[PDB]
């Protein structure tokens, strides 16, 4: 589980 | 014409996209997709130390608002796309969507519709596909838009810089006032490339306060998992900056999101340590990023791991 990619997305909008 | 589904990582040079699948064991896979039936300009690029005799040349016109056109649109996206060719060289050629299903968003469209990228020259009668960019590129050519306007577009050419002057002085004239940026890429878990606005300089900058596990020549411990959390949250994304500090051409700095601060993140999940050599310059208040670690290191995550209490 070391490869924690974001629930929650980062977007640019 | 297998539609496969994945997720934007970031857009490259002439508007070729790399899309990744989601971490089911170690690092997720890529996908470096050029775009079918179109050709969009090529960005700067600086000569590699590989080949010495070549030199950096600069933005084609409208290179940079085509990256940024789909760098707005697709980073952080899920998309789905259907690969057409794969040159045997391993380069692949296909079609994005922005969505589940194929009928969704053509950003090809999108970008020939915007003038942002042209339709390459066909030889043959075109398909389906190739006559809708023609209608995309009729549209854009009628609204003068991007490539269509009136004159050079010279003025889409950024004055990039790769270096600065003065570090010291740079800095010290924005008084820790956040810097408008595009983190462009990663190097590890706390140090990154990043596009500063709006005279665009291509700095170097390092986390204050914090240092992540890193490469050298090779990985350290959860160096690359590190560097997959800030990518998969920053890479490419818009940010703001507090220029802190410098050392040489390296600057320290704050990088601040919506969605929270990467720094302490860093800390929280134990990718990262408090470091006191440059903790002074951490302006958002450094005890905060003492209970990140403190919180981190109680439960023995990650790089806490092998971490023995005093007793
Ligand atoms: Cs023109």
């Amino acid at each position: 589980s070391d490869w924690n990619a974001p629930a929650e997305e980062w977007g640019n909008w | 014409p297998t539609v496969q589904r994945g997720i934007i990582k970031m857009v490259l040079s002439g508007c070729a996209i790399i899309v990744r699948g989601q971490p089911r064991g170690g690092p997720p896979p890529e996908r470096q997709i050029n775009l079918s039936n179109i050709r969009a300009g090529n960005l700067a690029r600086r000569a590699a130390a590989t080949q010495p005799d070549a030199k950096d040349t600069p933005d084609e016109p409208w290179a940079f608002p085509a990256r940024e056109f789909l760098r707005k649109k697709l980073i952080g996206k899920e998309v789905c796309f259907t690969i057409e060719n794969k040159t045997p060289q391993g380069r692949e050629y296909g079609m994005i969507y922005l969505g589940k299903d194929t009928n969704g968003e053509n950003i090809a469209e999108s970008l020939v519709a915007e003038g942002l990228a042209t339709r390459r020259e066909g030889m043959r009668a075109n398909n389906p596909e190739q006559n809708r960019l023609s209608e995309c590129e009729e549209q854009a050519k009628a609204a003068k838009k991007g490539m269509w306007s009136e004159g050079n577009g010279s003025h889409t050419i950024r004055d990039l810089k790769y270096t600065i002057e003065n570090p010291r002085h740079f800095v010290d004239s924005h008084h820790q006032k956040p810097v408008n940026a595009i983190i462009e890429h990663v190097r590890d878990g706390s140090v990154v490339r990043a596009l500063l606005l709006p005279d665009y300089y291509l700095v170097t900058v390092m986390l204050s306060g914090i240092k992540c596990p890193t490469f050298r020549r090779t990985p350290e411990p959860f160096a690359a998992e590190a560097k997959f959390f800030t990518e998969s949250r920053l890479l490419q994304r818009d940010v703001q900056i507090i220029l802190e500090s410098c050392h040489n051409q390296n600057i320290l700095g704050t990088i601040l999101h919506p969605n929270g601060n990467i720094t302490e993140l860093l800390l929280k999940e134990g990718f990262a340590r408090c470091v006191d050599w440059s903790i002074a310059v951490y302006t958002r208040g450094a005890e905060k990023l003492r209970a990140a670690e403190r919180f981190a290191k109680e439960r023995r995550l990650r790089i806490w791991r092998d971490y023995v209490a005093p007793t």
